[PDB]
């Protein structure tokens, strides 16, 4: 019935702050709760929009703002004094009964890095790989022989590792197929402007 | 703080079976208004949470009739009366009887039961591209096992390392239901040159000894 539309992936510093929005369109409290990485969900607090009045949780209270644009039905979050501990997705909930997609926020000192990818070759089925490594922010993408090579595939999720992330994936095949045919990890990363193919051969 | 105990953690299914998940909280959920705030979310695969049921027992608008919720006090159930394939996901027990704050249980997730599987494990020492910039990651992948519970260790001329391993899973496979894993081990070029047998090591249910491959630097 309510829809809520959150804003786009946010990256800060420690001891930054973050404000992220949530435009509500349809026809409640709007409350705001935390998704961390093993998927606990911590609520944050929650304002009523017609007066304003607020309620927090204690461990949020002391770092967190929340107000709410009446003339936009738009609700927002401000969170300050940013640890590790905030990087996790973050929703706004009306009336605890619809929740908006989410909104990442990534706290780390990192700069923006492209990645170092790197082919993993064998030492009746054969086996190979992809180490996508050193790199930041997310996302990466990554096909095999351009996406005609789907079957077989395990592309694992990134993940952040003293501040730079790192991905693979792994992919299966005939023993016939390789190297009698050719398997090439294609790696993009946007945000550096990285487009990397990696052929992988024979040791 | 309320705290809001869910079991089990996971809970295995075929298509078609019923399904029961708990969800017990610390203290009565009982309000002095007389209501019962319990509900339970479901977020399937890549979404946000959606709503099932609210105060033990109501059904939210859309939501099938093979979810019912019951219970009382400090002890609830959720029961599916035969899972389908959109069932699948994490559910998740809240309580807002007694508020600031609103807690959550830790999730159930609903997966897919099938034949105990074997896990297919590969071992990879590092590129010369990477030992070129004076690093040497060896990776293991660890694919398409069941259950998922696995464990992995790294062993480098017979002793264990832990330093600079970094971990991923993926989520259920949805062609075949099995689980992959993969371990990387990140070492500077001179501790890999100081070094020449490498192991991958894992445990699962499907050995009673430990699953291993391995490689000799030196070729």
């Amino acid at each position: 019935e309510v829809q809520l539309l959150q804003s786009g992936p946010e990256l800060e510093k420690p001891g930054a702050s973050v404000m992220i929005s949530c435009k509500a369109s349809g026809s409640y409290n709007m409350n705001w709760v935390r998704q961390n990485i093993g998927k606990s969900l911590e609520w944050i607090g929650a304002i009523d929009p017609y007066y304003g009045g607020t309620s927090y949780n204690q461990k949020f209270k002391g770092r967190a703002t929340l107000t709410v644009d009446k003339s936009s039905s738009t609700a927002y979050m401000h969170l300050k004094s940013l640890t590790s501990e905030d990087s996790a997705v973050y929703y706004c909930v009306s009336g605890m009964e619809y929740w908006g997609q989410g909104t990442s926020v990534t706290v780390s000192s990192a700069k923006t890095t492209a990645p170092s990818v790197y082919p993993l070759a064998p030492v009746s089925s054969v086996t190979l790989g992809c180490l996508v490594k050193g790199y930041f922010p997310e996302p990466v993408t990554l096909t095999w022989n351009s996406g005609s090579l789907s079957s077989g595939v395990h592309t694992f999720p990134a993940v952040l590792q003293s501040d730079l992330y790192t991905l693979s994936s792994s992919v299966t095949v005939t023993s016939s197929t390789w190297p009698s045919q050719s398997i090439t990890c294609n790696v993009a990363h946007p945000a550096s402007s990285t487009k990397v193919d990696k052929k992988i051969e024979p040791r | 703080d309320v705290v809001m105990t869910q079991t089990p953690l996971s809970l295995p299914v075929s298509l078609g079976d019923q399904a029961s998940i708990s969800c017990r909280s610390s203290q009565s959920l009982v309000h002095r208004n007389g209501n019962t705030y319990l509900h339970w979310y479901l977020q399937k695969p890549g979404q946000s949470p959606k709503l099932l049921i609210h105060k033990v027992s109501n059904r939210f608008s859309g939501v099938p009739d093979r979810f019912s919720g019951s219970g009382s006090g400090t002890d609830f159930t959720l029961k599916i009366s035969r899972v389908e394939a959109e069932d699948l996901g994490v559910y998740f027990c809240s309580q807002s009887t007694h508020v600031p704050p609103l807690t959550f249980g830790a999730g159930t997730k609903l997966e897919l039961k099938r034949a105990d599987a074997a896990p297919t494990v590969s071992i990879f020492p590092p590129s010369s591209e990477q030992l070129t910039s004076g690093g040497a990651s060896v990776v293991c992948f660890l694919n398409n096992f069941y259950p998922k519970d696995i464990n992995v260790k790294w062993k480098i001329d017979g002793s264990e390392r832990q330093n600079g391993v970094l971990n991923s899973w993926t989520d259920q496979d949805s062609k075949d239901s099995t689980y992959s894993m993969s371990s990387t081990l990140t070492l500077t070029k001179d501790e890999y040159e100081r070094h020449n047998s490498y192991t991958c090591e894992a445990t699962h249910k499907t050995s009673t000894s430990p699953i291993v491959k391995s490689f000799n630097r030196n070729e």
